[PDB]
């Protein structure tokens, strides 16, 4: 009881040795040094720190960020389906086990082969055909770090929530490799984009291109191969229907 | 030498007093009272201190307050104003005539 | 046009010979030049040509200063960089002849 | 994702809460617990059975359908032209299953805020999932089933 | 040219109109009262209670969110009795 | 005593500082600065301070409790580097000499333009519809460059804070500015870049990116690179001539185009020695560099699919209509 | 405050008579002698210390208590002291409250609503009937449902009627129909609003009625108000936006009627095509009076240049009633230009005074600007 909370704060730039600056989270910007004990060298610019709210020296490095709504969508339990509890569709189920399955695997075997894994493969057709089904299937089968979205829910009205969101989602992934993203009913933020619109079109858009940078480029993600599943695959936006 | 350590001393001392906050105004409610907009918070109507003639004071004058009780300070340079002023607004153009031939 | 409204028609015929001369040297300050560059003679080269592209060709000329990485402005230059320029001034303009008789 | 009471000054646990999921969605359950018999509906007798073994017998029985090992039917859609007394069907099966009761019209979920309607979606099916044996009302669901 | 130059004159000379709203007329207002009640009364607050605790319903314990500020669990003032109080009812609190 | 004095002077700038930004001074010994907590105040400055270091966007720690202005601060990418060479790129030698003279002249021949004279771009844009290889030499150029690049994508900018988004646009710009020969790179301003109360915040970002911009005149090396696959949106007060002059526009690989991305991607594979790529640069559909790839990835699965080693002919068609249509 | 406007504009000794006699004025109200030659303000003042704060206040529980909320969006229950003005105290107003316990203590100009502030126009009163040119039977007219129910309504008191609702305005463009109902607010002493029917068509799915709810609205608290409706006809004519500007149309129809009670706002309407617009606008129990404005005749354009040449040099070779003869090809707005264009021609003459000549070369320039068609 005698104890007391201490302030959570991200660290920026490093001037010094024993001067820091961090952002405490929703707060400002504080200049802070570190106590005695840190490693300097794991006080990384980005890092997430606890800071004493007195003097608001760091006192101890923490995990990589936050939001237990990843949480959430990585603990969510489909139930034992095998694969065999899905009928008519082995072609599918195949495929999917070479884009989702082996590449995490084994992936030496590609070296060999020089082809690079697909990261992102797409499943479409009519409601009531399995593919929900099949995604549940491979949750529960696999042996990898798995998160299950529901495109609506990921969709905040906080400006600028859902695009930090996918991006924390994106680096729990990164962190847990090797993990599999699976986000049905795409079509919910994968809609083309609306020339115009009210802060609805905005943001909606905004956070669709802000999961094209995490998946298109620039970062080349290594094991965090993604599933996603749509009703209406034709209102999804060509940039995500790219190859 | 006395001369720089009694300015230390009274720069010293000032150091303790706070920041005042920023304030600007939109209408000189009373010869004492005028109301302020400060950033963020909202809308005040403050007192003058004894200095700064109550004339001074002009819609949008970006004044400085004290820290506490509010009150008036002293009026501070006029803002910059960059709204817009990028696509629709130019300040000093850049082209004169001699700079046209044809 | 109509009353309290607008007062007059302003023309702005395309420029000139001496006329795209003098635009030649509204950029030709800050250019170069050789022992000899003669702007009236590259001034005559584009007939019906307009301001902008006057420029253009100015403009034109420029990165032919980076097609040899060094102080060109030269009287040769502009012979080309008025070529490039005209095309994209044309073109379609030779079949709409042949489009719209 | 938990709610728990701490110090307002030292900011330490102190508590364990129940959740709380939205003001509309505390509006949203039955309380009154509506009183029409399904004497009251006529000429409905395929209809008026029809809904009755598809909710109240899971909600009753559960030892009927794991002895023939079906999962029992979770969605029941009644539709028809206005003025047949789809809305007193269900306010007759609020009256008679003793269950936990929702509803709620389709306009209740639309919303203005860019993620509130899917709030109140999710947490409607929370409260049905914490109170466990519960059904679901959707009134005028062509609202947001456009 | 003299004749505004004169009345900008005369504007500035009188002065700010004063733009003071105004108060009620003053043969009805102020009295002791006035200073009595600013001395005594407390700045409640208004917040939006939430599931009631009433976890051993001797003191039920309230949760209340101060909208646009924060939320809290609270009791009741000894005054006003807990079958006053139902979910949600838009109640005002102490600031203290 | 006056040691003593210097030692409390120096005891009053210790760590605890909070951090903002300096606004325009107003005497000698005071000034305007806006905090990191969002307000701004009135404060006196330290004498100590050099005032040549102050600067209207310059980032000024305050005092915890008085916030009284003692320091100036001083304000990437290193390891994180994209991996890729100007050699494995899909043969847009069009567009890679366009922009080796649009962003590495500047910089390796930054000299030039004086004897050389004509004043090049100040920033470029791209439309480049997806699959077009915008990111590839916009990567490629990060390996290449010496410069110091910094990625961001408009969806960063906008933040739930009101009034930092806005100004993290200005620690892009600060940053760039602080390594002189940087490059900026803001792929996806489609984001941000919206024709124009929550509506406000995210056209103030743009608005702060707007004025920027018009900054980084000459004896600023830094160049800007903006990419984005609609491109018909974007205000025209960020689509002007007049900063970024410049634009390159990616359109669908063309026959040689298309030969040089199957060749370029080819040459990693295997391949079997009957493979005929020219039928495929001599089909009439319209794939762009994205499918060159997946064109070219999906044989490999087809081979290891049969626990094969090399991929023969029947692979690639099985593939090629896999994919497109 | 307005100085009064001298009777001659003309150059003469006359003017300089008036403007020294205001000047003179203006001189014994030059301030400086009253400037050379208590518990009611310490008490009160003392109760509401330094700084105060504005909040915005929407309840009012007690004739004492009330809910504030401040600018940060927090609610508080506050009480109001004796001093506050309570007819003042409606929701949505802004308030002062004491900075230390949040009292309520007086309520504080209203400033804000900037789309309306521009609605409440000026009182215009750059136009007068002295102004306008010989029309006759439009005054009359118009004094009959608009000045007068306004000025008088003592014979509509007496006699039992309920004075007209609406007046609409029609004629061609440039005939004055604008013009003339500036006129009347500076005829009257009622606040002027005016409104173009292009501009309430709004892209949002409600506004646009919104705004015609927000019109009547400003009307109401100013009272004695004129609210005029130019180009009408892009709201009102026949038949997503056709549902949208149906339902525009129904808001003024329930606003220039309808249930509850309309005041003393008077509404104006103006159009060029009566021809076209909704016969629910020319529903003569809807609107009881259409206003007809025809082309200037010839005595009437005789009067529009003596209103317009009144102010620029005249030369005496000048024939106005040659100008006139030919039709009423021009309506006054044209006129404008007439003397405009030969301003501008007399001036490019290098000479100050207009003669003849330079009107004949402003009547051409003006035809010219006609159209063409059916040759
Ligand atoms: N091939 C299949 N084998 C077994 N069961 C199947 C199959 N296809 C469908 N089903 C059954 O139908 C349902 C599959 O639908 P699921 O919830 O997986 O999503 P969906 O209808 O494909 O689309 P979505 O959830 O995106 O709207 C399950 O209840 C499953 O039992
Ligand atoms: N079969 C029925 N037996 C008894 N009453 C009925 C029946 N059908 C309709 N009603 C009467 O209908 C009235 C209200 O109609 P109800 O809402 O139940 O029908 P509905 O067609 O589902 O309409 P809506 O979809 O618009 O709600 C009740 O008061 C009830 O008396
Ligand atoms: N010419 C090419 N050669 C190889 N791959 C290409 C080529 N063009 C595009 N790609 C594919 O597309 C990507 C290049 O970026 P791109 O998707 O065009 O960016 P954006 O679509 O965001 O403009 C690479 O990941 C690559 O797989
Ligand atoms: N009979 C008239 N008397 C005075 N001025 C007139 C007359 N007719 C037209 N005008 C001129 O035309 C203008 C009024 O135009 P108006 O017809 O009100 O515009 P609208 O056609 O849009 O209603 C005024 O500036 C005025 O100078
Ligand atoms: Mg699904
Ligand atoms: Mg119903």
């Amino acid at each position: 009881l005698q104890s007391v909370g201490q302030i959570v704060g991200e660290v920026l730039k490093q001037l010094t040795e024993e001067k820091f600056i961090v952002k405490a989270t929703n707060g400002p910007r504080y200049v802070v040094g570190c106590r005695r004990q840190l490693d300097k060298s794991k006080l990384k610019p980005g890092t997430r720190v606890a800071l004493d709210m007195t003097t608001l020296t760091i006192m101890r490095y923490l995990p990589r960020e936050v939001d237990p709504l990843v949480y959430n969508m990585s603990h969510e339990d489909p139930g034992n389906v095998s694969y065999s509890e899905i009928g008519g569709l082995s072609e599918q189920i195949r495929e999917l086990r070479e884009v989702i399955e082996l590449p995490l695997t084994n992936p030496e075997l590609f070296q060999r082969v020089g082809i690079i894994p697909p990261k992102g493969c797409l499943l479409y057709g009519p409601p009531g055909t399995g593919k929900t089904l099949l995604a549940r299937a491979v949750a529960s089968q696999l042996d990898c770090n798995f998160l299950k979205v529901v495109s609506s829910s990921i969709v905040d009205k906080y400006i600028g929530e859902s695009a930090r969101l996918i991006r924390e989602m994106f680096n729990y992934a990164r962190d847990h490799q090797p993990c599999i993203i699976f986000m049905d009913e795409i079509d919910a933020i994968g809609g083309r984009r609306f020339s115009e619109g009210t802060s609805a079109d905005r943001e909606i858009q905004r956070t669709l291109m802000e999961l094209l940078n995490q998946m298109d480029g620039f970062d080349t993600l290594h094991r965090v191969k993604m599933i996603m599943a749509t009703n209406r695959p034709d209102t999804l936006d060509p940039a995500l229907l790219r190859p | 030498l006395n001369a720089k350590v009694r300015l230390l001393r009274e720069e010293l001392q000032l150091l303790q007093e706070q920041g005042s906050y920023v304030g600007e105004v939109v209408r000189a409610m009373d010869k004492k009272k005028v109301l302020v907009k400060v950033h963020p918070e909202g809308k005040f109507v403050v007192d003058v201190d004894k200095n700064i003639d109550i004339n001074d004071v002009t819609p949008n004058c970006r004044v400085a307050l004290r820290n506490d009780s509010y009150t008036l300070h002293k009026i501070l340079p006029n803002k910059v104003d960059p709204l817009v002023s990028l696509m629709m607004v130019e300040k000093v153009p850049d082209s004169t005539y001699e700079m046209i031939g044809g | 046009l109509r009353p309290g409204r607008i007062d007059r028609k302003i023309e702005f015929p395309p420029p000139n010979e001496e006329a795209r001369l003098d635009i030649l040297k509204i950029h030709s300050r800050k250019m170069n030049l050789t022992r000899g560059i003669n702007l009236r003679k590259i001034a005559e080269l584009m007939p019906g040509a307009s301001g902008a592209e006057v420029k253009g060709v100015c403009t034109e000329a420029g990165m032919y200063a980076l097609r040899e990485r060094r102080v060109h402005v030269t009287q040769e230059d502009f012979e080309m960089a008025v070529a490039k320029v005209m095309q994209k001034d044309s073109e379609k303009n030779m079949s709409i002849k042949k489009l719209w008789k | 994702g938990d709610l728990v009471g701490v110090n307002k000054d030292s900011y330490l646990i102190l508590e364990t809460l129940p959740t709380e999921y939205d003001s509309r969605v505390k509006a949203m359950e039955v309380d009154e617990r509506p009183t029409e018999q399904y004497s009251d509906i006529g000429g409905l007798d395929k209809q008026i059975q029809e809904l009755v073994e598809a909710i109240v017998l899971p909600m009753n029985h559960k030892e009927k359908f794991e002895n023939l090992g079906i999962q029992p039917p979770k969605g029941v859609l009644m539709y028809g032209p206005p003025g047949t007394g789809k809305t007193l069907l269900a306010r007759a099966c609020a009256a008679q299953t003793k269950a936990t009761f929702l509803k709620l019209a389709g306009p209740q979920l639309v919303q203005m805020f860019i993620g509130d309607g899917a709030k109140l979606v999710r947490d409607a099916f929370a409260l049905a999932k914490e109170k466990a044996p519960s059904i679901i009302f959707i009134d005028e669901l062509d609202a947001i089933g456009t | 040219d003299d004749i505004q130059q004169l009345l900008k004159k005369i504007n500035e000379l009188t002065g700010i109109k004063e733009s003071d709203t105004g108060l009620a007329p003053p043969a009805l207002w102020d009295l002791a009262a006035d200073k009595q009640t600013l001395q005594s009364e407390q700045p409640l607050q208004v917040a939006r209670c939430t599931k009631i605790i009433n976890a051993d319903s001797e003191d039920p314990k309230y949760i209340i969110n101060v909208k646009q500020f924060a939320k809290f669990v609270v009791d009741l003032s000894d005054q006003v009795a807990p079958t006053d109080i139902e979910e949600g009812m838009r109640v005002g609190v102490d600031r203290n | 005593e006056f040691l003593h004095a210097q030692e409390e002077v120096k005891r009053i700038q210790s760590i605890p500082l909070v951090i903002g930004q300096f606004l325009e001074a107003v005497d000698q010994n005071t000034a305007i600065v806006g905090s990191t907590t969002g307000s701004n105040y009135y404060v006196r400055i330290l004498s100590t301070i050099d005032r040549e270091l102050l600067k209207p966007n310059a980032s000024v720690a305050l005092h915890k409790h008085s916030n009284a202005l003692v320091d100036v601060l001083p304000p990437l990418t290193s390891d994180q580097k994209p991996d890729v060479m100007y050699a494995d790129i899909g043969g847009m030698d069009i567009q890679k000499q366009e922009v080796r003279e649009a962003v590495e002249l500047p910089l390796t021949h930054f000299e030039l333009y004086k004897q050389i004279g004509i004043d090049p771009p100040r920033g470029v844009l791209m439309y480049g519809p997806p699959g077009c290889g915008k990111t590839m030499l916009a990567k490629a150029v990060a390996h290449h460059t010496t410069a110091a690049f910094i990625r961001v994508v408009g969806s960063e900018f906008v933040q739930k804070y009101l009034g930092e988004g806005p100004r993290m646009v200005r620690d892009v710009f600060r940053l760039a500015k602080e390594n002189a020969p940087a490059i900026i790179f803001i792929d996806e301003i489609d984001a941000i870049a919206t024709k124009r109360g929550a509506d406000r915040e995210v056209q103030r970002i743009l608005l702060e990116l707007l004025n920027q911009m018009d900054g980084f005149d000459q004896n600023v090396n830094v160049k800007v690179i903006m990419a984005t696959n609609r491109a018909d949106t974007l205000d025209p007060a960020l689509l002007r001539p007049g900063r970024l002059d410049r634009k390159i526009e990616f359109p669908l690989p063309d026959r040689r185009q298309k030969r040089l991305i199957f060749s370029t991607i080819t040459s990693k594979m295997n391949l079997s020695e009957e493979v005929d790529l020219e039928d495929y640069v001599a089909r009439p559909d319209k794939i762009s560099g994205a499918d060159i790839n997946s064109i070219c990835q999906e044989s490999g699965m087809l081979a290891v699919r049969e626990n094969r080693y090399i991929v023969l002919a029947k692979d690639f068609e099985k593939a090629y209509k896999t994919v497109i249509k | 405050s307005k100085l009064p406007l001298v009777t001659p504009h003309t150059q003469c000794r006359l003017k300089l008579l008036k403007l020294e006699r205001i000047k003179d004025y203006l001189l014994m109200e030059e301030i400086r002698n009253q400037e050379q030659m208590e518990e009611e303000r310490s008490k009160v003042d003392d109760l509401r210390g330094t700084p105060m704060s504005v909040g915005t206040l929407e309840e009012i529980i007690d004739d004492n208590h009330a809910i504030v909320s401040t600018s940060v969006g927090s609610e508080h229950y506050v009480s109001i002291l004796s001093f506050v003005d309570k007819d003042l105290l409606e929701p949505g107003c802004s308030v002062l409250l004491n900075h230390k316990v949040h009292a309520v203590i007086g309520v504080l100009m209203d400033d804000t609503d900037p789309l309306v502030t521009v609605m409440k126009v000026e009182k215009a009163p750059q136009e007068t009937y002295a102004d306008i040119g010989g029309l006759d039977n439009q005054i009359q007219e118009i004094k009959e449902s608009v000045e007068l129910p306004l000025t008088h309504p003592e014979y509509y008191e007496e006699m039992g009627i309920k004075p007209p609702k609406g007046v609409i305005l029609y004629g061609p463009p440039g005939t004055g129909k604008t013009l003339l109902a500036k006129a009347v607010a500076n005829q009257t002493s009622a606040t002027f609003l005016r409104v173009v029917g292009s501009e309430l068509i709004q892209k949002y799915l409600g506004d646009g009625p919104k705004l015609v709810r927000e019109l009547f609205r400003v009307a109401e608290e100013h009272a004695p108000s004129i609210v005029f409706i130019d180009e009408i006809d892009a709201i009102g004519t026949k038949r997503g936006g056709e549902r949208e500007i149906q339902r525009t149309m129904l808001e003024l129809l329930n606003q220039l009627d309808g249930f509850d009670s309309r005041g003393d706002v008077k509404v104006i309407m103006a159009t060029n095509r009566i021809e076209t617009l909704d016969p629910a606008l020319i529903r003569p129990g809807r609107i009881d009076r259409k206003i007809e404005f025809p082309l200037p005749d010839e005595k009437t354009k005789k009067r529009i240049f003596q209103i317009h040449t009144s102010r620029m040099t005249l030369a005496d070779d000048v024939t106005l009633d040659d100008l006139i003869m030919a039709k009423d090809d021009l309506s006054g707005a044209d006129i404008k230009a007439i003397c405009t264009e030969a301003g501008l021609m007399a001036l490019r003459e290098r000479r100050m005074k207009v003669t003849n000549e330079d009107f004949k070369k402003s009547k051409e320039n003006v035809l010219y600007k006609k159209q063409e068609g059916t040759p």
